[PDB]
Parts: structure tokens; sequence; C-alpha cells
């Protein structure tokens, strides 16, 4: 069947997609980084928090309809300024 | 205490290679060669190298009896900040906070690693921080989330009269002397305070707490 998820970044945008619950989610992972102009080693996808393998699909992540996956940059730290 | 054998496979690790070459999975982490790297000396730990690490405390403090802990990820702090509690309320899917007993809550500013502690079973917060920065603030963002969190969860609110936060005196808690052991000295601060010790290292240590981090992450494994 169809589910649609939506990719929200931290710059608010966000992004709609349709899938079925059983396609693993590794082509829109790779669809969002490719429209958003993203490198994937940099950026982090998640789920209420928790990581997202490209293995995961909707259905083992329990992923109900309009559901949000969110987004976030890489995080460095040292000193502060 | 650092076996020749400990030494060449951290020395593997840190070498050169390719940067996505994966080395050590767990959590639903991957943690890559470049990763791991982030961990060599005078460079600035990331936020992969830090969850993983934290993930690997509540795995340890089960192992050995220590208190029931809870781990943040490091992106909950910002997600708060910036949405509120409706941002962040299914961060916490099937698991009672409550029934935890140390929290720890890793804290990214922009450029620099630091560390929240809530203490459940004395219910105080407690900012810490190795350049000796201020948090109050920070800890009154986090009350008003476990507040929330109870009453949406549980349905009763906290007696906010009970609970106090101390932010920690530079003078207790060791400091960083240079420009880039931050995220360490988050990891090492969350690593004594998981274990109810007291803090008792200093900037010193920090080089080999940093080699033997990237072996207690490839082995899943604290020493």
């Amino acid at each position: 069947d169809h589910i649609n998820l939506k990719v929200a970044g931290q710059d608010g945008s966000v992004v709609q997609f349709k899938i079925k619950r059983h396609t693993p989610l590794s082509k829109l992972m790779k669809a969002y980084c490719e429209r958003q102009g993203l490198s994937m080693r940099q950026i982090r996808f998640r789920f209420d928090g928790q990581p997202i393998n490209e293995t995961d699909t909707p259905a083992q992540l329990e992923m109900e309809d309009e559901d949000t996956i969110d987004v976030f940059q890489q995080q460095t730290g040292g000193v502060p300024e | 205490e650092l076996t020749e054998d400990m030494e060449k496979e951290i020395s593997n690790a840190l070498g050169h290679g390719p940067q996505d070459e994966i080395l050590s999975s767990a959590f639903k982490l991957r943690i890559t060669r470049g990763d791991i790297q982030t961990l060599k000396n005078y460079h600035w730990l990331n936020d992969e190298v830090i969850n993983f690490y934290m993930n690997l405390l509540v795995e340890r403090n089960k192992k050995q009896g220590y208190p029931a802990l809870h781990v943040f990820s490091t992106f909950f702090y910002p997600k708060l900040k910036s949405g509120g509690y409706q941002a962040v309320k299914r961060w916490t899917k099937g698991v009672n906070l409550f029934e935890q007993e140390i929290i720890l809550v890793p804290i990214h500013r922009k450029v620099h690693w630091s560390l929240v502690v809530i203490d459940l079973r004395k219910k105080c917060l407690k900012y810490l921080d190795s350049m000796g920065q201020k948090g109050h603030r920070i800890c009154e963002i986090l009350l008003q989330y476990l507040q929330d969190e109870s009453k949406t969860k549980r349905n009763s609110d906290l007696n906010l009269l009970e609970w106090t936060h101390h932010s920690m005196k530079p003078h207790e808690i060791p400091q960083q002397l240079n420009g880039s052991d931050s995220g360490m000295f988050t990891c090492k601060y969350a690593d004594y305070i998981s274990r109810d010790k007291p803090i008792t290292f200093t900037q010193h240590q920090m080089p080999l707490f940093r080699k033997k981090m990237v072996w207690e992450i490839l082995h899943q494994q604290l020493l």
C-alpha cells in the first residue's frame, strides 16, 4: 500500500514523499539529499529521535500516514568563542 | 594498561584509509573511520562519537549494576529549544523517564560541547561545562520539559518546589586547558557521574582517554 512521509530539515523546509509501507527508505533518503543539495555524510535522519537505516522500512519503524522524518546537520565541538 | 596490540589496533583505526569505512555498529549508529578520527589529538569530536559513547555508558551501567541511566540524543536539546515539548514529545516512546535514576542531556553549543545532569533520585539538575560557561537557563528549560513529560505521559505534575538546580563551580569540576577537548570533557563527566564517582580527572589525562575511547568504541566495551 502507499504512505506519505514528510522530511523536515532544520531550515524549515518540508518535502513530501510517497512510499509503500514495505519499501526500504534508502531511495527516499538518497532522493532527499539530491534535491536538497546535501551530503549523506554530513546529515542525520531521525524518526522520533531515533536513527534510521537505509534498510529500515516504514513498517518496521511503525510509521503512520503524514508522519515526519527529521533531518539534522552534524555537530562538532572543541571550545566556545 | 594499554596492550601493544590495543595500541596497534587504535593506531590502525586512526590511520590512513577511506572516510566511509564502517568500523563499529551498534545502537543503529554506524561509526566510520571518519567519525573515529575526530578522536585524534586536537580534533573536535562529532555527534556520532558522543551519542555512541553515551549509549555505551547506559549499557555499561546495566551490566555493572550502576544506577539506571537514560541518555538523550545530542539532537534533543536543540530540537527542544526550538519547537518546545511538542517537537520532542514522541522522542520518549515507550520508556518512562521517571523509572530512571540519572538522566544525561548532551548539549551542543554552536562549536562547543556541554553536559546537563538530571538526578531523579535527588530531584536536582546540574550543568557541567569545561570552559566555565553558564547554563542556569538551560536547566530551566529542561526542568520545564520534565514537568510537561510528567503531566503528558503520567497525568501528574511535578512539585517544582522539591527540585533544585545548581551550576558547577569552575573550581570544583576540572576545566580544559586547550582549544579542542570540550567533547572529551563532556563524555568523561558523563562517565564519572553515571557511576556516582567524584570527577577527579584532569586535562592531563585527555590524551590517554582519547586513545582509549577509540578502542572502547571498536570493541563496544569500556575500560
